[PDB]
């Protein structure tokens, strides 16, 4: 599995597709594309435990987390596989994503193939808030668009 | 082996209720969770039928996953506009290399048999077209010719399938059903055929009894039929 891809949408103007690209099973992830309909500013951005979109929050459960870590920042040594941060809005409400990240996959123990990508109103604190709910979920206000992950190629 | 959902008086009164059906090997029963295993050779419409009981997901990890499947082209015949949910696929894993589908369809447009098949990519960006080959084909049909629920001129229809194919072969590709226009001529995209499909999603597959589906809201838009 070498390719993988989402379509993000939701209620409102928030849409985008984000590509996912690794070309070796324990080489990074490429991970880029465009959201757009987003305010201005820095926007959470990660990946749940499941991909089931029939009820909500409560059916793709939390950040994806087969390690059983706490919530942080991609760059963290301490975060769940799903934290991929934040993504950052322009002007014009545009977020080009373009990220690397060497915790998720596309195969094996970490792979987000399935699961539902998510971007959210507020930033992620990277668990560096001064709250419990921090180290779980970084704060990142209401979810404004998902998707789930699907094999591209 | 396929876990069912469902006080304690309430627990012989479906003990009860399926009792004289044949190719029953056990039943174990959790009314804590209000669920219910059933090992067997026998048919989960069988067992959903005698009794109000939907297919539940086990506790087995990577067994369990759902399809919410919509339109993506705009269809004249297609004036429901609140939501383009379409059906539901919930899948179970319910052997080594057996699964089970409930697929459930409502507030399509007209009346038919509609054609299930899982394609080979979960890329939805460009609808049907951008899902690849056919990478299953599930021979039998989803009789949609019941009158829905959300209104006249629409149908439903439910059906349960299977693939011999674990579960975690599907993740990620796309589930598709579609039927051909009955009016391809009135369709000004040059699209021959009414599709609505979804990635298929891992799931917890601790799903309610009724099957519906909400948005990003919480706000219920969509059901199957009653
Ligand atoms: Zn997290
Ligand atoms: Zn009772």
């Amino acid at each position: 599995a070498t390719k993988a891809v989402c379509v993000l949408k939701g209620d409102g103007p928030v849409q985008g597709i984000i590509n996912f690209e690794q070309k070796e099973s324990n080489g990074p992830v490429k991970v880029w594309g465009s959201i757009k309909g987003l305010t201005e500013g820095l926007h959470g951005f990660r990946v749940q435990e499941f991909g089931d979109n029939t009820a909500g929050c409560t059916s793709a459960g939390p950040h994806f987390n087969p390690l059983s870590r706490k919530h942080g920042g991609p760059k963290d040594e301490e975060r769940h596989v799903g934290d991929l941060g934040n993504v950052t809005a322009d002007k014009d409400g545009v977020a080009d994503v373009s990220i690397e990240d060497s915790v998720i996959s596309l195969s094996g123990d970490h792979c987000i193939i399935g699961r539902t990508l998510v971007v959210h109103e507020k930033a992620d604190d990277l668990g560096k808030g001064g709250n419990e709910e921090s180290t779980k979920t970084g704060n990142a206000g209401s979810r404004l668009a998902c998707g789930v992950i699907g094999i591209a190629q | 082996e396929a876990t069912y959902a469902i006080c304690e008086n309430c627990v012989n009164d479906i003990k009860a209720c399926l009792k004289n059906v044949p190719g029953i090997n056990s039943l174990n029963f959790d009314i804590e969770q209000q669920i219910m295993s059933v090992e067997s050779s026998v048919a989960p419409s069988t067992i959903i039928n005698t009794l109000d009981a939907i297919i539940r997901g086990a506790g087995k990890p990577n067994s369990s996953a759902v399809a919410i499947l919509e339109t993506f082209q705009k269809y004249t015949i297609d004036q429901k506009k609140d939501t383009a949910v379409r059906g539901l696929a919930r899948i179970v894993q319910v052997g080594e290399n057996k699964t089970l589908f409930d697929i459930t369809v409502n507030g399509v447009p007209e009346a038919g048999n509609y054609h299930a098949s899982i394609h080979e990519k979960g890329d939805v960006s460009k609808g049907v077209e951008s899902t690849g080959k056919v990478w299953h084909k599930f021979d039998e049909p989803i009789e949609c010719f019941n009158e829905s629920d959300l209104g006249k001129n629409l149908y439903s229809g439910k059906t349960f399938l299977s693939a011999p194919l674990p579960t975690w072969q599907l993740i990620g590709r796309s589930f598709v059903i579609s039927k051909s226009l009955n009016h391809p001529e009135n369709e000004p995209s040059s699209v021959k055929d009414y599709s609505f499909l979804g990635v298929i999603a891992r799931s917890a597959g601790v799903w309610e009894n009724n099957k519906q589906v909400c948005a990003c809201t919480g706000k219920t838009v969509w059901a199957a039929a009653k």
